[PDB]
């Protein structure tokens, strides 16, 4: 059951996928910039 | 019954999968879940039999941290294991590759990677030597050069 | 038996607070060093295919693990280490490795034996 | 009659004690406190504070920075902000630190900077001073 | 007025540098354990 | 359905070893917080024994505040970082309908996100990097310095913190912060001797590194 | 099968929950799972329709937050998170109502709100015109006015 | 063809991060009264003021009210570019340049 919070769905697998998100398109913003 | 029983019958499984096609990355194949009798390093040589597990570590690795992440958030994360997650998304999209036949699906070009391609790629990524680029760069791209090449572009232009 | 003793309950204790990793940095030092022989002797476990081992360079190989002669080397090199002191074991001590096979245990010389064999390897080790 | 209270941000060395004299080295010169003396409120440099306790005997610390203030009703806070037994330093750290800062004095030539390089040096000065 | 207020400075800066050359002084048996629980990891924004 | 309920009984389980495994750590965490807050405790409010016993009433009559705001950048703490929230916001009002103008600090992320949206022209200086290592003097004379060193000559201020009661219980109080003017020009400060405007700086800013590093210990 | 045969031969279904009823909501109809056919702005009129649209959509959200609200407790929500979350909590309040039939067992006088005062209180409940009281004085009430003054016999 | 891969790709980043405010005003554009159906020239040029930014600054809850009086706009004045864009299929930088100066001109005058 290692990825079972987000392979069910649901809240808490929809609030991280999210959160994934959020700091990966700052990070590549600030990785695009810098270029 | 009809699939567990065709899995004894088949020496190169591929299992495509529905949490992977919702990514959007293409081919949905599930890389914790492909077999190959012949992913043997006897077979393959070494460095192509260490690649593919050090893939498939990785993104273990990712699926057992995605739970952490989303308890505490990305932010709390240990530094070892944020380049995990970049590294194990920037596989993710790298596997993603697109095909002619998709051309009209996808808009984009076929791509036919090379093998030794393949494992320079993914040993290039597993290194670090990338860490720098962006992870939109490595989706549907050919060898490691068109992520290069993209990452140039996606900067020029923004 | 001697070693697998020792092996069993490092590995339950390990289970127990292993769900304390990925925050063991922030816990007693008992616990971190449950952690570390915990996956010191995981790592340990690991094994190629079709290469099954004499009981003799098992019962070796786990003695340098639950004896602690693994705790200062880092995780990624005891796969590593693992075969080179192999190697080691099977070219120089074949004496140590014929007398544990003939006796089936670990005596006192043959503890002996085994500990300078592991300290020396394990210092001059890279 | 006087409550001291002698801390550090992680040590209290007194609380609320009942003393008979205490020296401090506040900025504008030394003073020594007994019972009812006058209120004042100072903050310290670089020295000792000796402590005596009512059996006639005496303690002595060494405070880096802080302040006092003795109060009206007899009760004297003394917070400095590193305060170490004397035993705990040595002569020769002190010595080699205030040769460096020496150098770097003559050395240095903005206003800013050498006021830092001086606030250093009587550091240390005071240090080698109050050691032996 | 002391000559470092003419300077400019404040008396937290004056309290650093003398409570740092304070810890410098220590013997190495607590010079390290009083550097950590005197640091600090704050960090502007 | 079968699965439905397998990926959930999944996926909660392991939401309950997680938080099991934070809960342990905040619990080391909590020791050798209770342990060094007894020395911080005593020399905190030793720093603050003096502006009781002088009592030193502030000017209720001057426009410039400052208003510090005490907490961590991590989350998941509950209902501290949005008590401290509800209390600057509500000082922030009750000051700012008497025309004071109010300057905020934040001393820690989560403070500067809750209120950095709603209050973001009223706003000074920030900190980060708070929580994850226990606070320190190191801290405190940090923060203090660039307050210092901000070109905003407050005429009184206010930190808010959570002053700690038992493992349970916690209470957001909030201690003044006075400038020069108002202790030298205090009548009750007549009493103290060698007293001069000079004194009266050193000691102000020193007592706004011991206020400082006071609440972050709480 | 047979309740999921005959819910194609209805124009309006009710559908009533066990877990409605065991938080003492009565009628345990239950907000969404309850539909019916002239539920269409031409028939009912574009306000009526707006308003039930309203009420559904802040149950769904509530709804939604569940999961978070259970595990992580109420402090974790945003401050948009909170209101709906309060909001949604006094409509389904709100929804309740003591019947003229269930008097005999609760003593509770029973309470028949015409329609137009069902759209109102419902309309101002979303609009945020109670956001002050407790969320106690929606439950069993009958119009809004009930609703107010149980709020102010409870001060 | 061409404005539903934009729409689409939008939607999908959009659904990734649930821009934000861009992937709001297209949802809310998707929306669809009953028994109302478009035509396939007012449903691009409806998705065009949506995709082209020629909605990222209005009220979430008046963007619905926009679209149909939008709509009623176009329906009322500019049926020749509505015929061109069905005739042709496809979309000319003309009738672009067209309709971007219609969709520019009713958002000031909205």
């Amino acid at each position: 059951g290692a990825g079972s919070i987000r392979e069910a769905g649901g809240a808490f697998g929809k609030r991280e996928q999210a959160e994934e998100e959020r700091y990966f398109r700052a990070q590549s913003r600030e990785q695009l910039a810098a270029l | 019954p009809a699939p567990a029983t065709t899995f004894a019958h088949l020496d190169a499984t591929t299992v495509l999968s529905r949490a992977i096609a919702e990514l959007g990355i293409y081919p949905a194949v599930d890389p914790l879940d492909s077999t190959s009798r012949i992913m043997d390093p006897n077979i393959v040589g070494s460095e192509h039999y260490d690649v593919a597990r050090g893939v498939q570590k990785i993104l273990q690795d990712y699926k057992s941290l995605q739970d952490i992440i989303a308890i505490l958030g990305m932010d709390e994360l240990s530094e070892e294991d944020k380049l995990t997650v970049s590294r194990a998304r920037k596989i993710q999209r790298f596997l993603s590759q697109p095909f002619q036949v998709a051309e009209v699906f996808t808009g984009h070009m076929g791509k036919l990677v090379p093998l030794k391609e393949t494992i320079k790629g993914f040993q290039q990524i597993l290194a670090g030597e990338y860490d720098h680029l962006p992870e939109q760069a490595f989706y549907m791209v050919g060898p490691i050069e068109e992520a290069v090449a993209k990452a140039d572009k996606l900067a020029e232009e923004h | 038996k001697q070693v697998a003793g020792t092996m069993k309950l490092e590995l339950a204790q390990y289970r127990e607070v292993a769900a304390f990793a990925q925050f063991g940095s922030d816990l007693d030092a008992a616990t971190q060093q449950l952690l570390s022989r915990g996956v010191r002797l995981t790592e340990l476990l690991k094994q190629g295919q079709y290469s099954p081992m004499a009981i003799e360079e098992q019962v070796a190989v786990i003695y340098a693990g639950v004896r602690g002669y693994l705790d200062k080397l880092e995780p990624s090199k005891i796969t590593k280490f693992e075969n080179a002191f192999l190697s080691h074991v099977v070219s120089q001590h074949q004496a140590l490795l014929g007398t544990i096979r003939a006796d089936g245990k670990i005596s006192e010389q043959s503890d002996a034996k085994l500990k300078e064999i592991v300290t020396n390897f394990l210092a001059g080790f890279e | 009659q006087m409550s001291f209270t002698f801390a550090s941000p992680t040590q209290v060395f007194f609380n609320g004690a009942n003393v008979r004299q205490v020296d401090v080295p506040t900025l504008t010169g030394a003073f020594g406190i007994l019972a009812a003396h006058v209120p004042t409120l100072q903050v310290l440099r670089p020295g000792l504070v000796v402590v005596h306790a009512e059996d006639g005997t005496t303690s002595k610390y060494f405070v880096s920075s802080g302040s006092i203030a003795v109060n009206a009703d007899s009760s004297v806070q003394l917070l400095a902000e590193e305060a170490v037994t004397l035993d705990m330093l040595d002569l020769g750290a002190a010595k080699a630190n205030l040769e460096k800062a020496q150098a770097e004095l003559v050395g240095t030539a903005d206003e800013a900077t050498r006021a830092e390089i001086q606030i250093r040096i009587e550091a240390n000065e005071a240090l080698v001073k109050a050691l032996e | 007025v002391a000559y470092w207020r003419q300077a400019g400075l404040s008396y937290i800066r004056y309290s650093q540098i003398c409570a740092k050359a304070v810890r410098d002084a220590l013997k190495t048996e607590f010079k390290a354990n009083a550097e950590k629980t005197s640091g600090s990891n704050v960090k502007i924004v | 359905t079968l699965k439905d309920i397998t990926r959930r009984l999944k996926s909660i389980k392991n939401i309950q070893k997680i938080t099991k495994s934070m809960k342990m750590v905040a619990a080391a965490k909590y020791a050798r917080a209770e342990r060094e807050l007894k020395p911080a405790r005593i020399y905190g409010l030793g720093s603050l024994a003096l502006y009781e016993k002088a009592d030193i009433k502030g000017p209720e009559d001057k426009k410039k505040h400052l208003l510090i705001g005490v907490s961590s950048d991590r989350g998941l703490c509950g209902a501290i970082h949005s008590s401290i929230a509800k209390q600057m916001k509500s000082e922030v009002a009750t000051l700012t309908a008497a025309g004071k103008e109010v300057m905020l600090v934040g001393i820690g992320d989560k403070i500067r996100g809750i209120l950095y949206r709603t209050h973001s022209d009223q706003f000074l200086v920030a900190f980060k990097e708070v929580g994850r290592k226990p606070p320190t003097f190191g801290d405190a004379s940090v923060i203090a310095l660039e307050l210092l060193n901000s070109g905003y000559e407050f005429d009184e201020g206010s930190i808010i913190f959570n002053k700690f009661r038992s493992v349970i219980s916690y209470k957001t109080e909030e201690k003044p912060i006075f400038s020069l003017n108002t202790v030298a020009s205090a009548d009750s400060m007549s009493i103290y001797d060698d007293i001069d405007a000079d004194v009266l700086q050193n000691y102000q800013e020193y007592n706004l590194a011991n206020i400082i590093y006071y609440s972050l210990k709480e």
